[PDB]
RNA sequence: UAUAGGGGCGAAAGACUAAUCGAACCAUCUAGUAGCUGGUUCCCUCCGAAGUUUCCCUCAGGAUAGCUGGCGCUCUCGCCCACGCAGUUUUAUCCGGUAAAGCGAAUGAUUAGAGGUCUUGGGGCCGAAACGAUCUCAACCUAUUCUCAAACUUUAAAUGGGUAAGAAGCCCGGCUCGCUGGCGUGGAGCCGGGGUGGAAUGCGAGUGCCUAGUGGGCCACUUUUGGUAAGCAGAACUGGC
RNA sequence: AAAUGGAUGGCGCUGGAGCGUCGGGCCCAUACCCGGCCGUCGCCGGCCUACGCCGCGACGAGUAGGAGGGCCGCUGCGGU
RNA sequence: CUGUUUAAUUAAAACAAAGCAUCGCGAAGGCCCGCGGCGGGUGUUGACGCGAUGUGAUUUCUGCCCAGUGCUCUGAAUGUCAAAGUGAAGAAAUUCAAUGAAGCGCGGGUAAACGGCGGGAGUAACUAUGACUCUCUUAAGGUAGCCAAAUGCCUCGUCAU
RNA sequence: GGGGAGUUUGACUGGGGCGGUACACCUGUCAAACGGUAACGCAGGUGUCCUAAGGCGAGCUCAGGGAGGACAGAAACCUCCCGUGGAGCAGAAGGGCAAAAGCUCGCUUGAUCUUGAUUUUCAGUACGAAUACAGACCGUGAAAGCGGGGCCUCACGAUCCUUCUGACCUUUUGGGUUUUAAGCAGGAGGUGUCAGAAAAGUUACCACAGGGAUAACUGGCUUGUGGCGGCCAAGCGUUCAUAGCGACGUCGCUUUUUGAUCCUUCGAUGUCGGCUCUUCCUAUCAUUGUGAAGCAGAAUUCGCCAAGCGUUGGAUUGUUC
RNA sequence: GUCUACGGCCAUACCACCCUGAACGCGCCCGAUCUCGUCUGAUCUCGGAAGCUAAGCAGGGUCGGGCCUGGUUAGUACUUGGAUGGGAGACCGCCUGGGAAUACCGGGUGCUGUAGGCU
């Protein structure tokens, strides 16, 4: 297999798996959530994020290795069934390889060198989150250490940031505990449904 | 012996050296492509004009000259 | 090598806009087209009988011939070297009037009316257009309200 | 393809739509003394050897089908040739195909 | 002494045939042809490129167009206003589907949770078995949720493309039509008199003929195709050699 | 960590002759401004070889190539 | 084996050799020369001769295939078939028709003529391999011999010296 | 009838050949919001089919799903409802279409004649295809109208020669008749290398004019591959991550392998290996001085400053190995 | 303030549900002998006028779904031109100009052209 040095930057347009590829090797990652998926939104208050600082490509094998490292550290730091990690980045760009002469000069040099697909990578932009972990209020240093351990395995340069949002929802942590008391947010498993005011009156009669 | 296939480099300069001026616009451009029936009617109206023009138009010209 | 064709590369040009499919509106047919009027060309996909070429899409030209279901337009097509005045016979489904000529006619009517009206009064009205002149010296007012101070916000991720 | 045996078509002679009879066109034999065959024979006679070339590298599979339209009106005998697009299989006269048929094999 | 050049001779190496033999020597056709190398002679002054489109048994070439030069010719300024033009801007005016963004919007991919279960399939329970009843999983539906599309898209930039900014125009009257037709209706053509100051800036324009060279290019900011990459190969605008 | 000895150009430089932010001076291109001279072009001026004699202004590089001048040069012929 | 071979890069395993086979010819012939003649060589010759090929001391062996490509032979039973000749139509040019010499096509023979000589499945009281057997193919499926050879890619094949 | 004589051995091409047709014509992207724009760039196609699958007019609405009905079951047929195109329109795709361009029904060949102009590659040349007209004869509906082929984007071919069609035509040479021949206009017989020659192979016996526009040496640009290192630390190491290794990942150097491109070299740079000989490099095998071990001694393993000094004799192989 | 017949714009005017409709008109509706066509007078066609606004239709309502418009997103993502700007690169900042969209929120939901009948 080729190294990751030759498939680091974004030099070509996205080449996803569609009716035109007609052939592709399977990806390396199969699962993205490793913590307790059936956790409620009031279980894990805080959440971290691995935000990329460089616009590059991340390989699915690198994502797999990093999430394995993070899970291995987390299940030892805060024990099993006490966290929830998620790899937000999904690999869809398919990189192609051109095998060189199966060693003699009998075959063609560069005649018809479009090559065959080799694997799948994930394109990440500047400021895009790679991984995000939610835990209790006291596992801040544990999440930070797990994300630091995943940093040493991810290529390029990406930093760690503890978002002000509440868990995975798009709402802040300060305006969450007061907005969930009165009927404006409905917890539905790992997510929260935001009920607007521009609806039928039956949805409001069902509450309260 | 592979060579260059096709480029349009150094072409706008060759064009702008002489000029890309618009075509010559002149009155009475042409009558080609016009409906043949319309052209026949126009020819008939042009050839039958002098029959009644030189008398009634002359009378009207005398009248308007007498008016002013 | 680029597969030159009559309708190559018009997938989005000759397609009908979103939520506007169906039969053609009947207003575009009752419009009057005489010889000498300046019109515009816009290819329509609803009908395929007398549609123009993909190179004349969005081109403006004057009419030189009129027939039953179409019009003849003189279009200035810029070939690699020069411009050719080409006569094209296109149906009325793809042709609409040009508002530039209408605005010019309205302006010239306003001008010949204004001059005819001001000739008696003897006032030399400035009917010739001009560019936007630099604004003159004006007096702002604060009405005792102090101007608000602006400060750049500190950086936050 | 399938064509009708009789069709009323414009006649060049009388200038009116008359019922012509459609038949198959057969290329007549090239008789001698045709001013091209005589020249070819005089050129081939001698010790030269194949003055004119024979065409090789045949690529066209089928030819163009042409029909001989003959007017059935008496004392007219107007004949014309009508060409159609290329086709591999051609059939002069047959029954018309229908829908909701008994095509069960 | 016999065999003399597409011939002789050859225990065969296509060896020998007067230092030359997979076709001798001598003279002539012959200054044979070459899209292929090399060369091509005095000065000064002025102007001064192309390696690009199309076609060819075309790819080391030629024809055509384009770039260039020469010969002119037709007019215009030079004693409150010009004809005309522009690799530009300004005002109106449409044209488009890229950048970006979206898929709790169409299509195609896509992770996880929550509720409802009409049905389907796999388990456990009451018990002769039973759509008689019950717990759970898969499947389906609903409202959300994470991530993408050069050959997806609601929406949609900048840049950019065309037109117009007058006297070749407008108002008025009258004739012709074999065009069309309720109508002296409509539309074209012609005639007659009256009224130029119509966005800014800059500039003198128009046109005819003949025509050499070129028809291997390369590099750079930026946008990009194949390639791991290349002082690699192939494109768009502009500039340079 | 790479094979002849050797490359901020070298010598050398450490309160700088290094890095970052700058100030006032200074150095010179066939570039710019002023002036002389040569040529081209345009506008011309005069009843002084008119194919000559003047005046003003703006411009001058250049392979392949195209034009004009030569009171540059060699040979022979008709006049002088 | 002796012999010959590329004068001026090869001396040989190459060529030649006796031997072993095959083919044509009884002279108005066989194989060839020749622009020409009933001209010339074999031929001052006659099947123990001449002309044309293959293999290459002696011994023993000379396997199977005529399907294809070549060679040869046969019957106007039999298809194709040129000039010339015959009949008919037409004023004639011309057209049509009947018959049809070799050759081709059909059939037989010939491989010491050129050449070729496959591929699956089940079966031994340790098991496998495999005595033995069924089947497609075309004309027949490598027999007697010999070998990692001057012939074997894997290969510096395996065993013994 | 290669015994002999003449001639040919297509082109593109990351050297040439083999492979393929990017050689003729289309759809989407490449293509950077006008048009145009390349590669042996991607994903696909074409040399046909249709007397209807053309034209007109009328009627109806499709794919799918929901709830029911004797055999009937996932799918037979009937009825109701939802049903904006999720079906179909001959075939590869794009666009387009709902009292429709889709299905059915009834008449029909306008898929027929004729002269021009125009659009598309464009040199604005031709062929092919296509647009809008005009002049006669017809189809269709009552009619407005539509139709001179397929809803649109491709589905095809110069000169010369041959054949056919038409004039109640022209010439057949001193003048008449006839056969024949030539002549005008348009249809066909083909140039798939598709703007169109009639064409097999080898030369290691080779020759000529040239090319570094173009391979086999070296050098040069990158290092995929090869070799040599670093980081993270899941684990091996009896216990114990890092005495010694260290997977899943990831970051670097090298031209001692090979490969990619063809920049100098084609009027020649003598192209393998071995022998002799000099110098240099260090990523150190040993030797000098050292640190750490799962270093009791000895023998070992991992590094540090370190190229001063050595790194042999033979069997078989041309061998590098 | 409204409808009918013919129409322009073609959802501000479509979809689901719930209320109102006086006098004309639209229609529902009653019947196959003639015109006409199917299995069926259901649909299309010549005969209406016994009842009705039940339905279509016209208005109103839904903290309605869609559609248009306006804020927020946001001078943010992008982009014309420039630098001897930064960084090893990937990329980023600055100067001169233009400037997008989804979430989120708020407002609306038919206007008219010709002929005609009513209060
Ligand atoms: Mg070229
Ligand atoms: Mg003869
Ligand atoms: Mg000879
Ligand atoms: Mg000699
Ligand atoms: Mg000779
Ligand atoms: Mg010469
Ligand atoms: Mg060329
Ligand atoms: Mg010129
Ligand atoms: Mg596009
Ligand atoms: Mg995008
Ligand atoms: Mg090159
Ligand atoms: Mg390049
Ligand atoms: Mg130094
Ligand atoms: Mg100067
Ligand atoms: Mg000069
Ligand atoms: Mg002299
Ligand atoms: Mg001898
Ligand atoms: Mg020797
Ligand atoms: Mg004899
Ligand atoms: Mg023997
Ligand atoms: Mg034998
Ligand atoms: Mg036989
Ligand atoms: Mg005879
Ligand atoms: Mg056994
Ligand atoms: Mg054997
Ligand atoms: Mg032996
Ligand atoms: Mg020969
Ligand atoms: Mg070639
Ligand atoms: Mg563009
Ligand atoms: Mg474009
Ligand atoms: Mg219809
Ligand atoms: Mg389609
Ligand atoms: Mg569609
Ligand atoms: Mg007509
Ligand atoms: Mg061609
Ligand atoms: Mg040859
Ligand atoms: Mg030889
Ligand atoms: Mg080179
Ligand atoms: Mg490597
Ligand atoms: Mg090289
Ligand atoms: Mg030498
Ligand atoms: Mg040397
Ligand atoms: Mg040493
Ligand atoms: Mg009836
Ligand atoms: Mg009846
Ligand atoms: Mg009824
Ligand atoms: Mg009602
Ligand atoms: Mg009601
Ligand atoms: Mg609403
Ligand atoms: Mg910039
Ligand atoms: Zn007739």
């Amino acid at each position: 297999r080729r190294p990751a040095r030759c498939y680091r930057y974004c030099k070509n347009k996205p080449y996803p798996k569609s009716r035109f590829c007609r052939g592709v090797p399977d990806a390396k990652i199969r699962i993205f959530d490793l913590g307790r998926k059936k956790a409620k939104v009031d279980e894990f208050p805080l959440c971290g994020h691995m935000v990329s600082d460089e616009y590059e490509q991340l390989s699915s094998e690198a994502l797999e290795a990093a999430r394995i490292c993070a899970n291995k550290y987390m299940v030892k730091s805060c024990g099993k069934d006490g966290f929830h990690i998620r790899v937000r980045l999904h690999p869809f760009h398919v990189i192609r390889i051109n095998k060189m002469l199966s060693a003699d000069r009998l075959q063609t040099g560069m005649r018809g060198a479009f090559g065959k697909p080799q694997g799948t990578v994930a394109r990440v932009h500047i400021g895009q989150v790679i991984m995000s972990i939610r835990t209790k209020l006291q596992n801040k240093e544990h999440v930070i250490e797990a994300l630091r351990r995943a940093k040493f395995k991810f290529p390029g340069r990406q930093k760690i940031h503890i978002s002000k949002k509440w868990g995975f929802t798009k709402f802040n942590a300060d305006e969450f505990e007061d907005m969930v008391a009165e009927k404006r947010l409905i917890p539905d498993g790992c997510g929260v449904k935001y009920i607007p005011n521009r609806g039928p009156l039956d949805k409001w009669r069902a509450l309260h | 012996a592979k060579s260059k296939n096709h480029t349009t480099h150094n072409q706008s300069r060759k064009w702008h050296r002489n000029g890309i001026k618009k075509p010559r616009s002149q009155r009475y451009e042409s009558l080609k492509g016009v409906d043949p029936k319309f052209l026949r009617n126009m020819r008939f109206a042009k050839k039958h004009n002098k029959k009644g023009l030189k008398k009634m138009q002359a009378n009207n010209a005398k009248a308007v000259s007498a008016r002013a | 090598t680029n597969t030159k064709g009559k309708r190559r590369g018009t997938r989005y040009m000759f397609s009908r806009p979103f939520r506007k499919h169906g039969v053609v509106p009947l207003a575009t047919y009752m419009r009057i087209y005489k010889k000498g009027d300046i019109v515009d060309i816009k290819g329509m996909g609803t009908v395929q009988k007398g549609m123009p070429h993909k190179c004349y899409h969005g081109k403006t030209g004057r009419v030189y011939n009129v027939t039953q279901h179409a019009v003849g337009i003189i279009v200035n097509k810029q070939v690699k070297g020069k411009i050719l005045a080409k006569r094209i016979n296109v149906r009325i489904e793809h042709i609409k009037h040009s508002k530039s000529r209408d605005s010019f006619l309205k302006r010239v009517k306003e001008n010949d009316q204004k001059k005819k009206e001001a000739k008696e009064k003897g006032t030399w009205v400035q009917l010739k257009r001009h560019a936007a002149p630099p604004r003159e010296a004006h007096f702002v007012r604060t009405n005792g309200k102090e101007p608000e101070l602006l400060e750049p916000i500190p950086y936050e991720f | 393809v399938n064509v009708p045996k009789t069709r009323r078509t414009f006649c060049k002679k009388c200038g009116k739509h008359q019922p012509h009879k459609v038949t198959q066109y057969k290329k007549g034999k090239d008789s001698l003394y045709a001013q091209g065959k005589r020249r070819y024979d005089r050129k081939q006679s001698g010790y030269g050897g194949q003055t004119k070339p024979i065409f090789r590298k045949k690529a066209k599979t089928t030819k163009k089908i042409v029909l001989r339209l003959e007017c059935v009106e008496p004392n007219c005998r107007s004949k014309r040739m009508l060409a159609i697009k290329r086709c591999k299989h051609f059939e002069l006269g047959g029954d018309k195909k229908r829908k909701g048929q008994v095509i069960q094999f």
